[PDB]
């Protein structure tokens, strides 16, 4: 079934007076709330 | 794979990962043995 969702409005406006980059304020809401895959570890031998 | 292969072929596995060492450990273990064998020749690692 169709949800309630939540829509975040982001100001270009106020995001040019304070000098923030709108291409920065992307990559900060997607790394903390989305979370990202960075790179691999080793793990008793095996790559994770 | 059928001209010149008379001796028999094995691979011994680490299957949990205790790493290099105690493979290779393992490996002179079982060479050591078999050195000690009558009905067993020649018997050697077959890689560096």
């Amino acid at each position: 079934e169709d949800t309630p969702q939540y829509q975040i409005n982001v100001d270009q406006a106020q995001a040019g007076a304070m000098g923030v980059s709108i291409a920065e304020i992307n990559n900060t809401m997607r790394i903390a709330w989305g979370g990202s895959y960075i790179n691999d570890f080793v793990d008793r031998g095996r790559v994770k | 794979e059928l001209g010149v292969t008379a001796g028999f072929n094995l691979q011994l596995k680490d299957s949990s990962g205790q790493g290099h060492e105690k493979l290779i450990a393992a490996r002179n273990t079982i060479l050591g043995l078999a050195s000690q064998d009558k009905r067993l020749v020649g018997v050697r690692p077959n890689g560096q």
